[PDB]
Order: structure tokens, then sequence, then C-alpha cells
């Protein structure tokens, strides 16, 4: 998480704060037909 | 003060489509500046209060 911030700000030093790096998406995880009368 | 609000580009423009999300990168730094403006507005609301 330190780098995902460093990469976003295009900088290698970050100063004290809250920065929004990205987003967290949870990714995705009877009338029987009369065949008996014919067969 | 107003209501602090935040907008997600991918969820709004493209929803849950992956292909639209991939095509979205070609337009560049729009979303970055949109989110910067909204963050500045929110911090401004807190400063007002």
């Amino acid at each position: 998480p330190l780098s995902e911030t460093k990469c976003t700000l295009k900088s290698f030093t970050v100063e004290k704060g809250i920065y929004q790096t990205s987003n967290f998406r949870v990714q995705p995880t009877t009338n029987l037909c009369p065949f008996d009368e014919v067969f | 003060s107003m209501t602090k609000t935040s907008v997600d580009c991918t969820m709004y423009i493209c929803g849950d489509s992956t292909e639209c999300s991939n095509l979205l990168l070609q337009y560049g730094s729009f979303c970055t500046q949109l989110k910067r403006a909204l963050t500045g507005i929110a911090v401004e609301q807190d400063k007002n209060t």
C-alpha cells in the first residue's frame, strides 16, 4: 500500500496523510416434458 | 458546508463491464483531475466547518 501510493503520486517520498490510492471491488465468485410417451 | 461526495469513474461510466474499463484508459488523465477536484471540495467543506 505504500508503493501503490508512491506510484500514483509519481513520487518516491510521501508526506503524512490520507490519500486515495484506488478502489476495492469484490470480484464475482415441475411439469416434466412427455418424452416417456415417445421413447 | 455542503455534502462531501465522491465519484468512481469505472463504476459510473462502464459499470461492471471489463472491456469498457479497458477502453477507458485511452482517454488519459480525466479521472485523476475529476477526483482531485472532488477531494479539494471535500477538504474545503471540512475547512469551512
